[PDB]
Formats: C-alpha cells, sequence, structure tokens
DNA sequence: TCAGCCGATTAATCTTAGAG
DNA sequence: ACTCTAAGATTAATCGGCTG
C-alpha cells in the first residue's frame, strides 16, 4: 500500500487511540445482565455502571454492540 | 479456522484494488463476492475492514 | 425536541494458522 | 521443524441517520 495513486476521502483519518479491554469479572456479569434484560432502564444503567466500575456511555454501548452480537448469531 | 485460499484472496484484491476510490462494497456486491469465495459475507466483510485500515497504516 | 437505537465502520487487539 | 508475522476474528468506541 505504499503508494495510492491518490489520497481519496476514506484513506483520510476518521474519528476526531485506547482500547480498554474488559476484565473477565466486568464482561461475565454485563452478559449475566443481558440474558435477563436486552435493554437498559436509566435506572439499571446507573446501578450497573457503578457496580463494574464504567461509565454509563460504556454500558450503553457495550449493550448496543451486544444487541447487534445478537443480532448475527441469529441466536 | 484455516486461511483463505490463494484463490479467494486473489478475488477479493481483484475487487478491492478495482475500487481504490470507495472500498465500502454494498451487502450485495458482498453477498457476490461471498459466494465467489465459498466464504461467508462475514468474512469479507471482516477482510474488506482489515484490509481498508491495514492499507491506510501503510501509505 | 433529544437521548438512545440501529448499522456500518474504525481501530485496537486477540489468536494462532502459516510464510519464511 | 521452529519461530515470529500477519491473516482472520473479536470488540471497544465512533460516525450519523432516525425516531420514540
Amino acid at each position: 500500500k505504499k503508494n495510492p495513486p491518490q489520497i481519496y476521502p476514506w484513506m483520510k483519518r476518521v474519528h476526531l487511540r485506547q482500547r480498554t479491554s474488559y476484565t473477565r469479572y466486568q464482561t461475565l456479569e454485563l452478559e449475566k445482565e443481558f440474558h435477563f434484560n436486552r435493554y437498559l432502564t436509566r435506572r439499571r444503567r446507573i446501578e450497573i455502571a457503578h457496580a463494574l466500575s464504567l461509565t454509563e456511555r460504556q454500558i450503553k454501548i457495550w449493550f448496543q454492540n451486544r444487541r447487534m452480537k445478537w443480532k448475527k448469531e441469529h441466536k | 479456522r484455516r486461511n483463505f485460499s490463494k484463490q479467494a484472496s486473489e478475488i477479493l484484491n481483484e475487487y478491492f484494488y478495482s475500487h481504490l476510490s470507495n472500498p465500502y462494497p454494498s451487502e450485495e456486491a458482498k453477498e457476490e463476492l461471498a459466494r465467489k469465495c465459498g466464504i461467508t459475507v462475514s468474512q469479507v466483510s471482516n477482510w474488506f475492514g482489515n484490509k481498508r485500515i491495514r492499507y491506510k497504516k501503510n501509505i
């Protein structure tokens, strides 16, 4: 990929890095909480973000991604 | 899981380089390539994600 | 409204089949 | 045969359209 005839937009840098892997415990719970209730209430949202030491956005994103993963395993 | 066949890759690269202007195939072209290469649409989709990034990080 | 949902993708990473 | 590379997969986190 050393020489692209041009630098098209997609080749540009999007996203105005870090990937905080989640501990086995954290993932085990979120999962645990998922089998229980696929969607989240502002309530459950906070209590969990609390319990597992994570921001609300992370719990929100975690469930959003888990739903798409559920969608694609079909099961 | 084993890697893709020398031919499947060729097929994918052909598409990729053939479209460097927008390497984002539609779910159809993806389904198309998928069957051509004898691999899932997910596998194609992953392949393109990885291909794009690894292309960029090497410009 | 406007925060959260979907969907596709980005980018960092995990795994480990294999090019060397 | 043996070893690191990188192919292929997984998943935080982002972009953006859209609605309840």
